[PDB]
């Protein structure tokens, strides 16, 4: 139950997400597979 | 067979073709774009030089030799004096932009070495003097020419490309979008790079958004004869550019 | 539930999972099946520990002032006296905060603040006293306290806060930034100058927090230390980067020593367990 | 009103201790989000991405030369490196998942290595890349780095070779710090034949090593590291 | 009774904290509210009512002559007036935004300026009022000032010109005190053509200027002003 | 969501929205899409934060 | 929830109001639109 | 149920620039157990793995046992160190910022309420070890080493007031949500160590005689 | 607010008084479960297991 | 009513359990029965 209607002062609420490391890990615009080469 | 290793990049009215290359790279997985309505809060119809300035300008070479410590460029700054880019950096008040860059570095299969291309927004500089001082304007915007960190200074930021520019260490600046240049495989490196800020627009000439560093790791050796160098060339375009507000010709 | 690792059996195949390059810039998520032979098995872990949420959202103290109660003397300004002290916000007076945030290159957030006063009385006292104590906001633009009582404690229009030392003040802050989010760097001037500040300090306009006991004077000097503890609230981030290795100088700055200690413990060889 | 009473930690303060309070700016409005690129949502999302790792951090190695492994020619059944495992205080110690593990007291899950060769593209080599479980000591021989894990790397147009290091302890959780009780093992390299080079030419030539966690990494337990000085 | 725990903030007094409270007039009825016209809902409703600039606040101008803008004959690409677009401590100081704006940190939306001609029937004149945007010096010249926003106003039987400046920065919001980063920049005014009265005579002619909000106009944070001494 | 300013391109008409008279005491709603070409963008704000209620509460 | 049944005790509640600029900008007789003369 | 733990003695004094400050007891670090005191420790020795969450409660009492002018209620801070974070120096460094640590503040007089659930490793806390760290010849035997749970380090937040003034912070631990496995029969001989099992070299049989076996 | 009184007892410790507390890990993840033989209930599980008696402790 | 969605903040709720003395008390892979011989 939220006690103030300022919206700051809601509590550290929040859902867990899923994991998107793509944008870290394969920045890449070609597509790169497991066990495709990677110099082709 | 459409190789992975062969691109052809067309931009503007200028041209990339390369046969010994890697993958390209969309930093952070987002390819440039222009400003939504929702996004947006400057009210001003936007200007889009289009293909006029959205094209492959190619910066000086630099020699690479055993011994060079490596070399930084500063976006959107590097471009301030070349083509109509250059020009309208200086009449709009406020500005986006997205880029094409790429780094070029031939060999032979008798060659070694490897060159780190990091592109890093935001690259705050560490001063040469420590303690309160500052960099002054006049050595964070050096256009064309990079700041060689092979260079002495005083007055410069600091050069040790172990702690890249800010006290970080290199061995971790591979979070930042990046690519390698392995004499052996690859002469090029290619990274487009959308548009990051924390506002819709932004100066042109009073901020720069992105950090261009070019690291070699490894020196350039070769199997025999005298210490080799090889020419590193960077050609850098402008994507999406949108720009707005206009005054009289900045004065800098 | 999620799989830690699958049944994966001996290969003989012309797909080579092990074998990449790592010029791409990518990284592969391959895994201990792509390598050697496996069992099947959960993860029993969902990652909740190590949300951003988590990392930043925890109570660190942000910056100290002391301030005394004492007669006032004619001959200085109150301020130097500590009368009242005044605060510049930052979060980046005290490194175990600010390194956490350097990580980020954009953090967006609410703040939640606490305030915690303690008094001492390193003298000849007779007795000890409860004070009262008042934190105040003022925002740039905003008058300037001068005097340890003068009309701008009035608070007219600046929130402020009153507590007892012994107990303490809490309160959100919603996000205060001009810009979508707060720039941890900023690699740029205030503006087209030779000369001008560089860097994150040009952006911080955050304006100051002032700090009184409102109780006169009574006798002794008492010191009270307000400690500032400062707590992220529905935080986003954009663009990590790497942590910094070596030694903080300043505030806002990214300077360091001229010859700074290689932050990388060496050893007699590179074979040496 | 109604009877209350209250509990012992009543007034007290506690880091981490989420709870509502009053706002300092009853109808303020924040600023409006625009969108900006590369949003992070959890720690294990930066662990994934490979960083540079110090192995040759011996003595009088100052600059960049802390992240070249030397291959030597003519050189058989010798090691190339070898180090102990830790997240701590170990080699990783300057690394992506050094840094952040140094913000938790608990690791477990898999580990990512891999070594990329930058020597001439008409050179060659195999070289073997083995990881020793816990309780044994060394390796000092080849013979006995072949009898862990290990993967037999072939230098050719693919630069780079990933090995992934399983997860073999028996505990569920080990320590970020040192510590014997959760002694990860060993890493080690080794000379499968040799390297070599074009006829009559003599070089020293590099590899760079990187580290990853495995989409099966976990960590538990937030502490403050010890890379803070003041 | 019930079990409580008290948290830090306890007994804290907060400025801004909206909360219940016991009357201390149990039952009183208040006074019936009459119909009282010029009901005022919100700060942004006064923003919005033109107010004069002192834009001659020059020395040695003490009266009402500050409200006053001097026009004179024969002179032309000269410049009328400028200044410095500040809503903290420029010549809007004192105007209603001015006013409205030092209680509050942050400014933004579009801002619009009037212009109202005063003198003879029979006189005409051409301006130049131009907007120069922010990273940019002077104008001093004509020339440069051309290269803004502008509106070329013509004297005539409508005595009052319109300039509404557009909102044309980077940053979300601006501050209300001057600040470097956050700079508006400039406005001027300049002789398009030439003042000219009717046939030998020679006299001083005046403009008044004038501020207000345009509707896309906002504020947020509030602070105690600089206009209290005491 | 209510709009700051809406698109407008350039304009060559006999309706004036630029030129008016103070000196009848009004005060006309224009905006920056009658001076200027403008681009639509949104307010992302409500006001609510210059309530009287705040101000004085 | 009032927790007091005397109303000056209640919090300071309340709804945004559009806002209603024309009493303090537009107080004419006659309407003026944008883009007519001012002075007919 | 709730149970003390241990209690620790920290100082506020002005500082002494000849000495360590953690040898002053500016500060104190109690290395976390629950095998310090006994009268909890016998329970626990009565199973061999078991789990819980846990409850601490922490409660400081104040003396001045000098010739005092006047008393005050100092803040006492307590904060936690798992292995591999900084370890405090001075009273008053860095360390103390609590960025990521998790810490709490109260009054002498009041007392502190927290939960922290399962820390441990394995699926279960080990009450007893038959083994070493590593095969070695020489090595700590026994439960110690499994024992990396941090330390605890307590301190008064206060600078110094003129008089020495000493706190004593007891901390009491109660577990939760328990569950235990493979009963054991219970110590009969005195301990002497943590976490060790060894008894004195000639006990006292801990079983009552009589003058004959018929006796009633 | 509530008007709320207080009650006798108030900030008191009491050893067996079971009440809920913060955490101090806020989103920690416990380490999983596995299967343990031996797993007990009550101490009166324990009391129906025959031991010796010292008898003869003349 | 639980007041913190971090589980160990749970106060110590539970039901009671039927007690299973056979697994210290009749560990036995032949069943014994009472009144049988325990050594048949
Ligand atoms: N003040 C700032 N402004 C900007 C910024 C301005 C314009 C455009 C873009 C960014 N970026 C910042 N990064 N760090 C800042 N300092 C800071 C922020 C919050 C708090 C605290 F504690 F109030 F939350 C204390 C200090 C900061
Ligand atoms: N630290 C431990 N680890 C292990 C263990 C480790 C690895 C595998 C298996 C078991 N078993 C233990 N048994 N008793 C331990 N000491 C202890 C436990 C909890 C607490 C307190 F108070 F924090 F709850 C204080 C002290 C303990």
């Amino acid at each position: 139950i939220n006690y103030y209607k300022d919206a700051a002062s809601s509590s550290s609420a929040g859902q867990s997400f899923s994991m998107d490391p793509s944008k870290f890990t394969e920045p890449v615009k070609d597509i790169m597979l497991k066990g495709a080469p990677a110099l082709n | 067979g459409y190789s992975d290793r062969v691109e052809q990049i067309t931009l503007g009215n200028s041209t990339i073709t390369t046969q010994e290359a890697a993958n390209s790279i969309v930093a952070y997985g987002e390819w440039p774009s222009f400003l939504s309505d929702v996004d947006a809060s400057d009210v001003n119809k936007t200007t889009k030089p289009d293909t006029s300035a959205c094209r492959f300008y190619t910066l000086d070479s630099k020699m690479w030799t055993q011994g060079s410590k490596g070399w930084c460029w500063k976006l959107p700054d590097a471009l301030k004096d070349m083509g109509i880019f250059g020009q309208n950096m200086f009449f709009h008040s406020q500005g986006r932009t997205g880029y094409t860059i790429h780094v070029q570095c031939n060999a032979t299969k008798f060659h070694s070495g490897c060159l780190l291309v990091v592109v890093i927004p935001e690259h705050q500089l560490a001063s040469a003097e420590g303690g309160n001082v500052s960099v002054l304007y006049d050595k964070t915007h050096p256009g064309e020419k990079g700041i060689d960190l092979s260079e002495a200074d005083s007055t410069g930021p600091m050069k040790d490309p172990l702690y890249m520019m800010d006290g970080t260490l290199i061995g971790n600046s591979l979070i930042f979008p990046h690519q390698f240049i392995n004499l052996r495989t690859n002469n090029t490196a290619t990274i487009v790079v959308p548009y990051i800020n924390s506002v819709p627009m932004d100066s042109m000439t009073r901020h720069n958004n992105l950090s261009l560093m070019v690291i070699p790791i490894v020196d350039i050796t070769a199997t025999s004869g005298t210490t080799p160098s090889i020419p590193v060339t960077i050609t850098i375009a402008p994507m999406f550019l949108e720009l707005s507000g206009i005054r009289s010709k900045a004065v800098i | 539930q999620t799989l830690a690792s699958i049944k994966s059996d001996s290969k003989h195949t012309q797909k080579v999972p092990s074998l990449t390059a790592n010029e791409t810039g990518a990284t592969l998520p391959t895994t201990p099946s792509d390598s050697v032979e496996t069992r099947t098995t959960l993860m029993h872990y969902t990652g909740s520990e190590t949300t951003l949420e988590n990392f930043l959202g925890r109570a660190a103290c942000v910056h100290v002032v002391e301030i005394v109660n004492k007669r006032p003397t004619d001959t200085e300004e109150h301020r130097m006296q500590l009368l009242f002290n005044n605060w510049k916000i930052n979060l980046s007076s005290l490194v175990q905060l600010r390194r956490k945030l350097e990580m980020f290159t954009y953090v967006r957030f609410d703040s939640e603040y606490t305030i915690i006063a303690t008094s001492s009385q390193p003298n000849e006292a007779k007795f000890s006293s409860n004070l009262t104590i008042q934190a105040m906001f003022i925002p740039p633009g905003a008058p300037n306290p001068k005097k340890w009582d003068d009309y701008t404690w009035q608070s007219a229009t600046n929130p402020s806060v009153f507590f007892n030392v012994g107990k303490s003040a809490r309160f959100s802050v919603p996000y205060l930034g001009i810009a979508s989010a707060y720039n941890c760097f900023y690699d740029g001037y205030s503006h087209d100058n030779s000369t001008t500040p560089y860097g994150i300090n040009v952006l911080n306009h955050m304006g100051s927090m002032a700090f009184r006991v409102v109780n006169e004077h009574d006798n002794h000097t008492t010191h009270v230390k307000v400690r500032v503890y400062h707590r992220a609230k529905h935080i986003r981030a954009w663009v990590p980067r790497a942590p910094r290795a070596l030694e903080y100088l300043h505030i806002g700055r990214t300077n360091y020593k001229q010859s700074p200690q290689n932050p990388i413990k060496t050893r007699k060889t590179i074979s040496t367990y | 009103g109604l009877p209350t009473v209250l509990t012992p930690g009543s007034e007290q303060f506690l880091t981490t201790d989420d709870r509502q309070s009053p706002s300092a700016m009853p109808n303020y409005e924040p600023t409006p989000l625009i969108h900006i690129p590369g949003e992070v949502k959890n720690l294990l999302e930066i662990a994934q991405v490979d960083t540079l790792i110090p192995l040759n951090n011996t003595t009088n190695t100052t600059g960049l030369g802390m992240y070249r492994i030397p291959l030597v020619q003519n050189m058989q059944g010798e090691q190339v490196f070898g180090f102990r495992l830790y997240l701590g205080d170990g080699v990783l110690k300057t690394t992506l998942l050094g840094e952040l593990c140094q913000y938790f007291t608990h690791w477990a899950g898999s580990l990512r290595l891999s070594f990329m060769y930058t020597g001439p593209a008409l050179s060659s080599a195999k070289l073997l890349i083995a990881y020793t479980p816990p309780g044994a000591q060394g390796p000092t021989k080849r013979k006995e780095a072949m009898l862990g894990t290990h993967v037999v790397w072939d230098i050719g147009l693919q630069s780079t070779v990933v090995l992934n290091i399983p997860w073999t302890s028996g505990v569920q959780y080990r320590y970020t710090d040192p510590d014997t009780y959760t002694s990860a093992g060993f890493v080690s390299c080794w000379y499968q034949t040799s390297l070599v080079l074009p006829p009559q030419t003599q070089q020293t030539v590099y590899m760079l090593g990187f580290i990853s966690a495995c989409p099966d990494f976990k960590l538990r337990l937030m502490k403050d590291t010890q890379s803070i000085h003041q």
